[PDB]
């Protein structure tokens, strides 16, 4: 907490308000805070050789927004993660609580990276297509599953991604990861 | 004449602890007494009854399922026991005897559903017309569930009981807590004879537990402290009146044993004076209401 | 939606609509190139014409605040079954589509229920048939 | 001392955004009761709007304003006679909106067009749906028997000014128009005669 | 302090499309619907749309300073009428423009003759390259339909009221020669303020000649 | 800021068919209905159709850039006249073409001759191998029908106006030689444009010389 933490966070736009196994508080750029939070969980397990788990709450706030409010709201997110599924992290919203491995791979690697590479390659697609997909996923109507499939056929995205998105939407866990992965990509792509 | 007084809140209440942003789900007996005095002064009643015969309790959480008393400070998963703050009346004897386990304490903590706390972000536009700016501020409120309410037990003679009934009816329109007169604290109150509490109070146990936030007189303090497990709570605030001073004045800082504090030797309380050279004496209730228990 | 139970008791639902398109999908290697054929030759344009008929009734009821189906809406529904019958008689693939999806039978159920929700549910199923037909082509 | 209760109803004539997250999601929400999630009108918004309108009419700092809405000035500590509570989404409005499955609050899609690049920037706001009713509660404290009538006249003026004005939100762009229906004006505490008193 | 109420009607010369999103659309149905009041399900002309269009046209008429980035850089008359937001120079807007609501009389005129309030319009876009037409359906309010309007003017300075109302008239004149809502460069949203009624609803100001 | 108003008449030289969608049809009756105004149930020419055909004709006439994919890649003149949504180069449209409504003069003329506004043409597609035919019944506005066209031009730059109006005249000439609506290569949609009055309705611009 006091020494290795400086090397783990090295190179990231993060300021550590306080440290320690009792309570850890860091304020940083959101993409950096998430990536370093994942690095920390992997390091903690390695350092402890397992048998030790860390629960965290991650929140996204405008810079002008008050620190006390940031601290209070993020405390609640940490509490969500702590009460059940203590290893799992809570990110941005109460609705999104994810295991650290889930957040790192089943969301930021299996879903966000394909979508990211697909969008960049496609000259025919854009944030607006990703917003359309998100609106269907958010509504959660059975018809939207069908409407997403019509959008996917029109979209012409690579078939394996098309099928993977379709499968993800039908599975409840995959869709929350798909929603989060799309939202993370939109936050990253947005200027 | 111990009378239960159940309060049902129609609008959220503020109940500030140190700041306007924070909020509590309950209020101390002194905060209620100060409201009762302010009311009696408005209704032009004699303060002698309140200042000499009225004994009250901190407002305690109540649910349709149960009525919750404060957790006694008795030595007994320590986290689960420390997280617990209120114990139902039926489980109070079990907790005192030590028959409760950590999982049972967790269930007791989960049992209470007093309400859902929140923070309302308001703005002040008073300076906008003078080339100034809007000023954001936060008011912490607490919304009771519909069954959930705060109750208090009031003891005294018939005259002070009737005076309490009158003051309580006026109080519901007045409201309680902070930001009252700005949208908060409206409550509707019932006064009734409670078989549960009077039976509970009719016990002669080996230990005494403080129902109200109370402080002993100096002579009472020396006998009372021996073997006492307790939690000194600072009681501080500003004077709320139109006649105390031209400007707002803080009261003298007071420290009172918290509700649920356990004292081997019972001490009667005292209505202390936290005024500092004002046009009237600012009374701070610190009288003691005791629930005797067996450990 | 639980719109209807088909012969053998299978429920009619958006998942059923995906399955019905999937069962009636064949791959015919016409001129070497593999080509998807749905419902023994149903075309996109014919299904779009059928979807246009549903839309004209739908815009009325969907806009309408009232739940019970208006008498003119019930008329349009009866006309829809007449148009279904006409298209089935005029095209064998359309007859196969109507028989497999049970769309014509459902319109009678919607008339029996006289409910906006059962109408919206029939419209959803028809839309899923169209969406899945697009996805599997 | 007397306490007079004014119980009434607020009708939403244009969508109301009292105000008080995820991308492509409503950017501004409304104030809602935490347990019931129903939209509410804070008792501070009504009080502040009425005070501001009465200040504009009278002119704040006038003695009538300070005695109606309280003051903490040095040597002028006055309790607020008007205790306006939070207005709650009415049960009748809940019943009518539940029939026809009408959502209590509707998202409104707006945008701003820049004067430089002519580029639109979308915003989504939540407004309580028109046709919604809030049960509003007001308590008047009779600090002085001789200034009740005038105070009520002031109240009436403010309410009249409010009926041609908006409640909290972007009301200069068509939001927050309200109507007051005074159900009763009753004396809950004391022997005061409030039968002649009128808000509208 | 006086409040003058301007009440009247706006008449749809050509089909009006003020879009409102938030709802997924059925396949083959209208992709972009119009904003409708939720309770009446009847289309509405938002007061924000009218205010923004009037302010933009009035700003173009009065003139724009070179490189004007914000709306608070408009002319002092515009900031006086429609409001300002500068730090230390917050000007309260004299004009409060309400949402126009579909007229009951237009509703009756449409319920008889059995005409729908909104019309589906089938357009397409033809690619510059492939010359391939891609269709779309857009909802528009029908020409016959009329919307009741309601505006409040606050008399904060009694001297400028005439001039302010002149600006309002100029703005309305511009709005009559311009359109409202979206798609107005392809023939949508032409309107006219055929009905006006000006009355001092609050106070003692003289609005007889306004 | 000046607005110039052009009013006039579009005259149908040959039966004109502009497609409309969602119209229920009787078996064996008209299966290709022309666009109609919902209120009066009369044929209407959409301003979107006029604007699209004029813009396409003018853009192709001056010359498309090789491999052009979007409308925003048109020549700068076309972008200034008809608008441009290009990212970072959004340009306003000076032309505001509106819906052309069936004129009362032509409607009264038809009613005098007891003629319906929209003719029904019978056409068929014949297979050139099996000689099997597929009959179609379409709707075309009857020849000699006239539509009231109303175009608003905005004077953003005083210097540009003369060249802009020259371009509009060129586009009108293109649309006269070209058809409007569908099936033009089979004779449908020939039209004529006459001008009633070019007047400046907003501002002090002198439009008499135009």
């Amino acid at each position: 907490f006091k020494f290795e933490l400086s090397n783990i966070l090295k190179g990231a736009r993060i300021s550590v308000i306080y440290s320690g196994g009792d309570d850890l508080f860091l304020i940083g750029a959101w993409d950096d805070v998430i990536s370093k939070a994942l690095v920390l969980r992997k390091a903690f397990t390695r350092f402890s050789a397992g048998k030790l788990t860390f629960s965290a709450g991650i929140g996204m706030y405008p810079v002008k927004y008050p620190i006390s409010k940031m601290a209070s709201e993020t405390g609640v997110l940490e509490d969500l993660a702590k009460r059940g599924e203590k290893n799992q992290v809570a990110l941005w919203n109460d609705s999104k609580v994810f295991g650290w491995s889930q957040l790192e791979e089943q969301i930021l690697k299996e879903k966000m990276i394909p979508l990211q590479e697909a969008l960049t390659n496609s000259q025919e697609h854009g944030k607006s297509f990703l917003y359309k997909m998100l609106e269907l996923l958010r509504n959660e109507d059975q018809i939207n599953i069908a409407r997403l499939a019509y959008l996917l056929a029109r979209s012409s995205l690579s078939e394996e991604l098309t099928q993977s998105i379709f499968a993800w939407s039908q599975n409840k866990q995959q869709k929350v990861e798909l929603i989060t992965a799309i939202e993370y990509l939109v936050y990253q792509i947005r200027e | 004449v111990v009378k239960l007084v159940k309060l049902t809140f129609k609008s959220p209440v503020h109940f500030g602890m140190k700041r306007l942003s924070d909020s509590n789900h309950t209020i101390a007996a002194d905060t209620l007494f100060s409201a009762l005095i302010i009311e009696a002064l408005q209704q032009q009643l004699e303060l002698s009854h309140l200042l000499n015969n009225l004994v009250i309790t901190d407002l305690f959480p109540y649910n349709k399922t149960s009525y919750f008393l404060p957790k006694p400070l008795i030595r007994i998963g320590y986290k689960a026991f420390k997280k617990l703050t209120y114990i139902p009346v039926e489980n109070y004897s079990e907790y005192l005897r030590g028959e409760i386990d950590s999982l049972e304490a967790s269930k007791i903590a989960e049992s209470l559903n007093l309400g859902k706390a929140s923070l309302s972000t308001k703005v002040s536009l008073q300076a906008v017309d003078h080339n100034g700016e809007s000023e954001p501020y936060s008011v912490g409120n607490f919304t009771f569930y519909p069954e959930s309410g705060l109750y208090f037990l009031a003891k005294g003679n018939a005259d002070t009981i009737g005076q309490l009934e009158i003051l309580m009816h006026a109080l519901q329109y007045s409201g309680i807590g902070g930001k009252r007169s700005a949208g908060y604290g409206q409550f509707r109150c019932t006064i009734e004879d409670s078989g549960k509490f009077d039976s509970l109070l009719s016990q002669t146990g080996n230990i005494a537990i403080l129902l109200s936030s109370a402080m002993a007189s100096d002579e009472e303090l020396v006998d009372c402290l021996e073997d006492a497990r307790y939690l000194l709570k600072k009681r501080t605030g500003f004077v709320q009146s139109k006649t105390y001073a031209d400007q707002l004045v803080k009261k003298k800082d007071f420290y009172a044993f918290s509700a649920g504090s356990t004292f081997y030797q019972k001490f009667n309380g005292k209505i202390f004076d936290v005024s500092d050279n004002g046009r009237h004496s600012v009374y701070r209730y610190a009288k003691a209401f005791w629930l005797e228990g067996k450990i | 939606m639980e719109l209807a139970k088909t012969k053998t008791g299978e429920m009619i639902d958006l998942n059923f609509a995906r399955k019905v398109v999937e069962e009636n999908k064949r791959v015919k290697d016409n001129r070497g190139r593999q080509e998807i054929v749905l419902f023994n030759g149903l075309t996109t344009s014919k299904l779009r014409n059928l979807l246009e008929l549903i839309n004209h009734v739908y815009t009325k009821v969907y806009n309408s605040d009232d739940t019970t189906l208006s008498e003119d809406v019930r008329d349009e529904l009866e006309y829809l079954k007449v148009k279904f019958a006409y298209e089935s008689g005029r095209e064998p693939a359309v007859r196969t589509f109507i028989e497999k999806t049970y769309v014509d039978k459902l319109v009678d159920v919607v008339l029996k229920k006289n409910t906006k929700k059962i109408f919206l549910d029939y419209c959803k199923y028809f839309e899923a048939l169209v969406a899945y037909a697009k996805f599997y082509r | 001392y007397s306490k007079i209760r004014i119980v009434g109803k607020i009708d939403v004539l244009t969508g109301l955004h009292i105000g008080g997250s995820m991308i492509g999601a409503i950017a501004s929400p409304v104030v809602r009761d935490p347990y019931s999630r129903l939209p509410i009108i804070p008792g501070s918004s009504i009080k502040g709007k009425m005070r501001s309108l009465l200040a504009k009419h009278i002119g704040q700092d006038a003695p009538e304003i300070l005695r109606l809405f309280g003051s903490s000035q040095k040597g002028a500590i006055q309790s607020s006679r008007l205790q306006i509570s939070d207005a709650f989404f009415s049960k009748a409005s809940q019943e009518e909106f539940d029939k026809k499955d009408l959502a209590y609050t509707e998202t409104k899609f707006e945008n701003t067009i820049s004067r430089l690049t002519a580029v639109a920037n979308p915003r989504q706001i939540e407004r309580v749906t028109r046709g919604a009713s809030f049960d509003f509660h007001i308590i008047y404290n009779v600090e002085n028997i001789n200034e009740v009538m005038a105070d009520f006249e002031n109240i009436k003026t403010a309410i009249h000014l409010l009926e041609n004005d908006y409640l909290g939100g972007g009301g200069t762009r068509g939001n927050g128009r309200i109507r007051f229906v005074i159900d009763s004006i009753d004396t809950v505490v004391g022997d005061f005669d409030s039968s002649n008193l009128s808000i509208k």
